[PDB]
């Protein structure tokens, strides 16, 4: 008998671009997020 | 003080030459083109 078994050892490895993906390049949305802290600079990081 | 941050404002590019004044000293005074010459803020 012949018993099958999957073990993952991988994920797919995606990095954002937070600023692109938060604010699409515009002056007024990334003045606005700069009031949130270094958030896109701890996700970076994260992801890395 | 003791961090990093990332600042937006208005502040001179890297490694940028600039423009060079010279000035000398004199009777009669050497100047350059300086005062016709207008640039822009
Ligand atoms: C001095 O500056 C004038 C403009 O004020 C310019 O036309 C002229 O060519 C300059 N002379 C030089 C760079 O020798």
């Amino acid at each position: 008998g012949v018993t099958q078994e999957f073990i993952e050892t991988t994920i797919q490895k995606i990095t954002v671009d937070c600023k692109q993906y938060v604010c699409n390049g515009f002056k007024k949305c990334e003045d606005l997020l700069k009031e949130y802290g270094q958030f896109c600079s701890k996700i970076n990081q994260a992801l890395h | 003080s003791n961090i990093s941050l990332t600042y937006t404002g208005l502040y001179p590019k890297a490694n940028d030459l600039g423009k060079q004044y010279i000035f000398s000293d004199g009777s009669r005074l050497f100047v350059s083109n300086y005062s016709r010459q207008v640039e822009t803020f």
